[PDB]
This record gives structure tokens, C-alpha cells and sequence, in this order.
């Protein structure tokens, strides 16, 4: 058992509210909330132990939290500004020790925007390997290209014959921006996928490139015509040349 | 709860003489709970001033405390230690003995 | 040179 | 010489009157040179030794922090005492600790200490081998699982081993002017009539430091042991400490009674007599 | 006032070579101090907890000191393998503003990088057709030694992606590999990685 964030990611504008859930370990009385910023790292919020408040940081007051009958705990974000973009983490210890460790959760993505018509899908592409690549080497690079997306909030994988695969694949650690000197430009990302050239050249192979998109939630409205950019899965696919 | 009565010692720091000054001691040890009442008496009137050491015990937890003030002992006046403790049925009062 | 260390019971 | 440090903790409840009543103590051997206490005004550990004042504020702020969060857990601990024992919030009690360590002559550790007691009892002590507890009971096998669980004696048997030895040493060789420098009893014998057959010897040791004095009177070298009235060691109130022994002898065989005292700060065990 | 700080902000070893993360605090007066790894994607992992009063800790390949005089840490990590690239935190825990609190502190950490070992690379250009589309292709530099800094876009309407590891573990065969792609009529393969230090032994096929 370890400890579980809910939700994964969050996109919303400035001025809003959003609620961050926790459940603590099996067993582990007190939960932690951390803030980890690009400008000030990982920063501690509150402390809670059995429902009651021990330990507090520079927390906002407008930033509120809670730890329930259950143990499991929740924070309140409120009146949101661009600076409260961060991963927002949760963590438990069994109690108030000094001498032990406290465990983590994933963690939550957030990010505050002043508009929200910058947010768009991404456009997945799939590239086949070049065949000089298939002669030169027997081996068959494919490459995806999701475009034209922000947030960064992306997840790419690739699916070979229906199973997600990890050997052989290389996905950029950070999606690059199309406008550099814009902070609300759009973004991109490519991920190779290298095979041997006899697993290419199989007809009967599937490959699918897979990007999870995290866009707009329920808490957001969407007064416009494009189509409201929600948390989607956008795919590109190809299949074996002999 | 564990209950242990307090051994009570009145004595000067040096060796008494009249007419100069000293200082009276009361320690009181082998007591449990700590709370305690010592007082220091002059003539059977409660002495004002009166200082007392910080709280420790022993190896069996039994607390100990020293009680003092500066006195200037005569030929006529009557010193003593008033102690009242939860396992005492009344104030126990241990008059200085000059000798001891 | 006291201990530094917070043991609850 | 053989040495000790030892920090002496005592919290005691007083329900609806307000927070616990919080009392810590330092010693080096028998020298008190810290002290902390809650009624106190200033909130902070006070220097009780000339020795240790020569240390800076950064020492000062950690011990006041420790005190205080000291206070706090135990604050904890005896409410967390009723639930294991099942008791009424409306009862006093005393929680107590004490750890140190002990070093030989070398400078090395010879023992680590560690140990609680709730109302007078034993609660949880560590074990010699700073690796294990000795639990008096149910509720404080409840403790001995969570410290277990949290690893609370790894940290105290670095303490114990490091730090602790450490900065015994360190205090030893700043207050060597004291604290390794045994202070002799001025001693005196004292004679007492009882009545025109009998008399009181009671041989005085004052001003001696550290507490460690054997006083015995003997007739024609032997032990009268049996029949000494000997009183505990007491502080005198200014760091050195006092006692003494009586005998009754017969009218007339005072000069047969010897007392002797032995401490580490005569350079040879006195052979006292009744001086008239 | 407590405040952790880790040298170097990043760093690049060798498969297979020792490596040493530095991490210094402000406060002398901790309660323990931890070496995390982070994972993008994933969450925190403490790797290992040095007791206030404790000078190391080891687990595994891990070595860590703690010397509180001086308020400085040093995570030893042996024998570099490529799944150690992460981000390695430092944090202590140290008391709060109320009695009896303590927090964790971090740093921002070490961002370790373990670049396998490029024997015989066989570094070349290669142009990848999109699967819905002719007129739509990206150029793919592979298979250089790791020792090559590849640079960003020359011109502001190319992109190029750094380089980055697969690792075809079924015949233990790991490459280095950057794309680039532009909207541009005239954006050849061989003006897309022309600010990169290329090697001349590169081939360009057709």
C-alpha cells in the first residue's frame, strides 16, 4: 500500500478553486502537503496527524486544508494565481517520529492560466523508418510527433499489437515550444520507437503511438466555438511494410 | 500510583555562629508525587525569600529539593523546615539543630 | 549537548 | 577519571489548572549546569556552571528548542498514558526520563542511559546493548512496537556512542578547573555530651565535591559501623556537598575513637580525633 | 532558516563509473537527513535516512555521510548504472516555529544523468515518411556517441529535440537518437542538424 493523489492533473483558470485528495497508507496516521515549484523546489504547506492540524509552512491562507475521520486528506486551492502552477504532493508517516520516513504519493500536476483559449489537443503523427535505415542497419526506427498542444500535461506510449512496450522506446523528457519567447506557446513531442527490421517488415505488426492529453475539467466553462479542449487520448498508427 | 514520603534534612551551609551570616538549608529527597509545600521557619512564622533548587531525582525516581534562604542565626532564635506532602496525615516540621 | 529526537509514545 | 552527563526530565500534569508543569536538569558527575522550567519567565535553558557559559548562542537556541519541543511531547505522551491505561482526565501525573552516558578513564563509553517512568513505575528503558528495550508492561510494549517500528534506538545509540561522549569530553576539559579537580572535605570532630556517662563524636566532612566520601569511626582500629548514626550526603548549596558521623562513646575513651575519611580530593585518608 | 543546497544542479557520469552528489544545509540542529530519488512520472522514493546522531548510511550501491558541523551531506552512488538517471533530492528534517514541529526541507536537487557506454556508433541522418501523409517527413540523427552536444533550431521555423536513449533490451543494444522537423519547402536533412557538431564519418543517404 502506498499513498494514492486524486487528481492527476489539473488545468483551470486564475481566480478558481480545485481540491486536492490524498489517502494516506495503510496504518499511517498523519499526512504532509508539499508544494514543488520550478522557482522555489519542494516546499512544505501543512501537517495534519489524526485529523488535527500539528505542523504548518508558509501557506497562503487562502490555501486551506483538511484530514477527514478516514485519515485520507484534502487541499483547498482557492483564488488561484499563475504562481500556484506546481506539483502539488502528498506524503504519510506512521506518526510524529523524527527518526523515520515519510512516504509519497504521485503527486498533481497543476497549472493556472490567465486565458484559457490557449488550450488546444495535441495532433499525433506517426513517422515509418526509412528504409536507407533498413539497409544500412537492420533496424526500423518509427517516430510520433504529437504537435500543437498546451498545456504539457501529455503522456506518450507506444502500443505494439495491442501491448503497451518500453523496450526500445525513447520519449523526450520535455516537450519543447514552438514560440520560445512565448510562456503560453504551444508545445510539442517526439518519442522514437526502434525495432529489428524483420519485426517491421511483418505486415501482421500493429504499431500505435498513444498521448494522453489532461485538458479542461467540469469546474471550467467553455464559451467558444472550438471544441472544448477536455483530457482526451489522441492516436497515430501505422502497420508492418514487407 | 507509587506514594514515598520525603526524608527531611534542616542544616547550615557553614558551620553555624551567632551573629554571622549563613545560609539555612532544608533538603528534602525520596519523595513521590514531586509536588511538595517546604517552607522555612523563623519562630514558628513562615520565612519570606526562601529560594529552592530545580527538580531532579534519583536512580529510583525519587524526587529531591533544596530549600534555602540567608539567615543569621542567634543564640534565641528558633529555625525549622515545615514540610506537608501528600503522604503526610499533617505538616511535618524538623527544627534546626545547630550540632547536626 | 542534548539528544535531538521526537519519540511519542 | 570515570565521568557521566545525564539530562533528567519531569513533566506533571495538572488538568484543568493549565499545561503540565515541565522541569529539566544537566549534570556533569554531580555539577547541575543547565536547567529548564516552564513557570519560569524567561522560557529558555539557563547556564547553571561557570563552564558552560563560554558557549555560543547557536548552543543556547538548540538546547531552548529541545526543552521546549520536550515539553510538548510529553504534554503528549501523558494524555496518550490515560488512554493506555484507562484513566480519568481528571487525575495528576508525573512523567519522568532520564538518559546520559557514562565514560571510564579513558575517555571511552562505558554505559548508555535511557529510560521512562510514568507515576514513580518504570515505563520503557533502553537495554546496555542500545539496541532493544526493557518494557514494564502491556502499555509500554504499545510504545516498545512503535519505537521499534520507528527505529528510536538507532538514533539514541548514535547519540549514546557519538555525541553524547563527545561533548562529555568537551565539558570535561573546559570545567577541568572543577569538574577534575576533587574539592577535600574541611573536616572536624565535635563533641557532644549525652550524660555525665556518655557523649556524642560526630566527625564533619563540608565543602567536599564530588558527593563520593566515606566517613567511618573506629575504636582502636576497629569498624564501629554498626553503631554510626551516618547521614546521607547533602548539598551544602554552593556545588559541594556535606555529612557526617556520630558514635556514643563512654565518658573518658574519647581519644580511642578515630574517624577516617576517604575522598578523592585528600591526598591521604585523614585520621581524625576528638580535640579539646 | 533552514535552507538546502546541492551541487551540481545537474549531472552527466559515465555507465559503469563512481559518482558523488554534495548537499550542504544551513542549520546544524536536525533531526535526520534523507537522500530521495525523483522520477518524473512518478512520485519520491527515500533512498536513505541518516539518524541525527549517525555519520552514514549504505544501502546497495548508496553511500551516504552526514556532518552536521558543518552542515554538509555527500550521497556516494557505485558502480553508475543508466537506471539511476534521476533526480536525487536532499532533504533534512529540522524543527519548525512551534514545539515539538518538524518539517522536511529540500533542496532542488542533483538531476543525474548515466549515459551508456557508445562502443562502435555509426552516426547518419535518416528521413522519416508520415504514415497519412507524402508531403510530411522528419529527419532523424542516430546513432552518434554520446560525446556529441547537439544543439537547437538554427532557424526559429526548424525544431530539433535533444538527444535521448532507447534501450532494445532483447539484444542489449542501446543508441542515441534527435529528431527535427520544419514546415519549410528547402528544409533539407542536411541543413536541419547543420548547427549540431556532426561527425564527418556521418552517413547521408538519398
Amino acid at each position: 500500500s502506498g499513498v494514492t493523489q486524486t487528481p492527476k492533473h489539473l488545468i483551470t483558470a486564475t481566480g478558481q478553486r480545485v481540491t486536492l485528495r490524498c489517502s494516506p497508507r495503510s496504518g499511517d496516521l498523519s499526512v504532509y502537503w508539499y508544494q514543488q515549484s520550478l522557482d522555489q523546489g519542494l516546499q512544505f504547506l501543512i501537517q495534519y496527524y489524526n485529523g488535527e492540524e500539528r505542523a504548518k509552512g508558509n501557506i497562503l491562507e487562502r490555501f486551506s486544508a483538511q484530514q477527514f475521520p478516514d485519515l485520507h486528506s484534502e487541499l483547498n486551492l482557492s483564488s488561484l494565481e499563475l504562481g500556484d502552477s506546481a506539483l502539488y504532493f502528498c506524503a504519510s508517516s506512521v506518526g510524529t517520529y523524527s527518526t523515520d520516513t515519510q512516504y509519497f504519493g504521485p503527486g498533481t500536476r497543476l497549472t493556472v492560466l490567465e486565458d484559457l483559449k490557449n488550450v488546444f489537443p495535441p495532433e499525433v503523427a506517426v513517422f515509418e523508418p526509412s528504409e536507407a535505415e533498413i539497409s544500412h542497419t537492420q533496424k526500423a526506427t518509427l517516430v510520433c510527433l504529437a504537435t500543437g498542444f498546451y498545456p504539457d500535461h501529455v503522456e506518450l506510449s507506444w502500443w505494439v499489437n495491442g501491448k503497451e512496450v518500453h523496450s526500445g522506446v525513447c520519449t523526450d523528457p520535455q516537450p519543447l515550444k514552438e514560440q520560445p519567447a512565448l510562456n503560453d506557446s504551444r508545445y510539442a513531442l517526439s518519442s522514437r520507437l526502434r525495432v529489428s527490421a524483420t519485426f517491421w517488415q511483418n505486415p501482421r505488426n500493429h504499431f500505435r503511438c498513444q498521448v494522453q492529453f489532461y485538458g479542461l475539467s467540469e469546474n471550467d466553462e467553455w464559451t467558444q466555438d472550438r471544441a472544448k479542449p477536455v483530457t482526451q487520448i489522441v492516436s497515430a498508427e501505422a502497420w508492418g511494410r514487407a | 500510583m507509587i506514594q514515598r514520603t520525603p526524608k527531611i534534612q534542616v542544616y547550615s551551609r557553614h558551620p553555624a555562629e551567632n551573629g554571622k551570616s549563613n545560609f539555612l538549608n532544608c533538603y528534602v529527597s525520596g519523595f513521590h508525587p514531586s509536588d511538595i509545600e517546604v517552607d522555612l521557619l523563623k519562630n514558628g512564622e513562615r520565612i519570606e525569600k526562601v529560594e529552592h533548587s530545580d527538580l531532579s531525582f534519583s536512580k529510583d525516581w525519587s524526587f529531591y529539593l533544596l530549600y534555602y534562604t540567608e539567615f543569621t542565626p542567634t543564640e534565641k532564635d528558633e529555625y525549622a523546615c515545615r514540610v506537608n506532602h501528600v503522604t503526610l496525615s499533617q505538616p511535618k516540621i524538623v527544627k534546626w539543630d545547630r550540632d547536626m | 549537548l542534548r539528544v535531538m529526537m521526537l519519540a511519542p509514545f | 577519571g570515570s565521568h557521566s552527563m545525564r539530562y533528567f526530565h519531569t513533566s506533571v500534569s495538572r488538568p484543568g489548572r493549565g499545561e503540565p508543569r515541565f522541569i529539566t536538569v544537566g549534570y556533569v558527575d554531580d555539577t547541575l549546569f543547565v536547567r529548564f522550567d516552564s513557570d519560569a519567565a524567561s522560557p529558555r535553558e539557563e547556564p547553571r556552571a561557570p563552564w558552560i557559559e563560554q558557549e555560543g548562542p547557536e548552543y543556547w537556541d538548540r538546547e531552548t528548542q529541545i526543552s521546549k519541543a520536550k515539553a510538548q511531547t510529553d504534554r503528549e505522551d501523558l494524555r496518550t498514558l490515560l488512554r493506555y491505561y484507562n484513566q480519568s482526565e481528571a487525575g495528576s501525573h508525573t512523567l519522568q526520563n532520564m538518559y546520559g552516558c557514562d565514560v571510564g578513564p579513558d575517555g571511552r563509553l562505558l554505559r548508555g542511559y535511557h529510560q521512562d517512568a510514568y507515576d514513580g513505575k518504570d515505563y520503557i528503558a533502553l537495554n546496555e546493548d542500545l539496541s532493544s528495550w526493557t518494557a514494564a508492561d502491556t502499555a509500554a510494549q504499545i510504545t516498545q512496537r512503535k519505537w521499534e517500528a520507528a527505529r528510536v534506538a538507532e538514533q539514541l545509540r548514535a547519540y549514546l556512542e557519538g555525541e553524547c561522549v563527545e561533548w562529555l569530553r568537551r565539558y570535561l576539559e573546559n570545567g577541568k578547573e572543577t569538574l577534575q579537580r576533587a574539592d577535600p572535605p574541611k573536616t572536624h570532630v565535635t563533641h557532644h555530651p549525652i550524660s555525665d556517662h556518655e557523649a556524642t563524636l560526630r566527625c564533619w566532612a563540608l565543602g567536599f565535591y564530588p558527593a563520593e566520601i566515606t566517613l567511618t569511626w573506629q575504636r582502636d582500629g576497629e569498624d564501629q559501623t554498626q553503631d554510626t548514626e551516618l547521614v546521607e550526603t547533602r548539598p551544602a548549596g554552593d556545588r559541594t556537598f556535606q555529612k557526617w558521623a556520630a558514635v556514643v562513646v563512654p565518658s573518658g575513651e574519647e581519644q580511642r575513637y578515630t574517624c577516617h575519611v576517604q575522598h578523592e580530593g585528600l591526598p591521604k585518608p585523614l585520621t581524625l580525633r576528638w580535640e579539646p | 532558516k533552514q535552507e538546502v543546497t546541492q551541487i551540481p544542479a545537474a549531472l552527466s557520469v559515465p555507465e559503469g563509473e563512481n559518482l558523488v552528489l554534495n548537499c550542504s544545509f544551513t542549520d546544524s540542529a536536525i533531526y535526520n537527513l534523507q537522500w530521495f530519488r525523483q522520477d518524473p512520472g512518478k512520485g519520491l522514493t527515500s533512498l536513505l535516512l541518516i539518524q541525527s546522531s549517525q555519520r552514514e548510511q549504505t544501502s546497495g550501491r548508496l553511500n551516504a555521510s552526514l556532518d552536521k558541523s558543518s552542515g554538509r551531506s555527500t550521497l556516494y552512488i557505485a558502480a553508475s548504472q543508466p537506471g539511476d538517471s534521476a533526480t536525487y533530492l536532499c532533504a533534512v528534517n529540522s524543527p519548525g516555529s512551534g514545539a515539538g514541529s518538524y518539517q522536511l526541507t529540500f533542496g532542488k536537487g542533483t538531476k543525474l544523468s548515466v549515459i551508456p557506454n557508445i562502443q562502435n556508433p555509426d552516426p547518419a541522418v535518416y528521413q522519416l515518411r508520415d504514415s497519412k501523409s507524402s508531403d510530411k517527413s522528419v529527419c532523424l540523427f542516430t546513432d552518434f556517441d554520446s560525446q556529441t552536444n547537439v544543439s537547437q533550431s538554427k532557424d526559429s521555423d526548424v525544431y530539433i529535440t535533444d538527444k535521448c536513449v532507447l534501450d532494445m533490451r532483447s539484444m542489449d543494444f542501446k543508441s542515441n537518437s534527435a529528431v527535427a522537423w520544419s514546415n519549410k519547402s528547402d528544409f533539407a536533412c542536411a541543413n536541419a542538424f547543420n548547427n549540431s557538431i556532426i561527425p564527418e564519418d556521418t552517413f547521408f543517404p538519398s
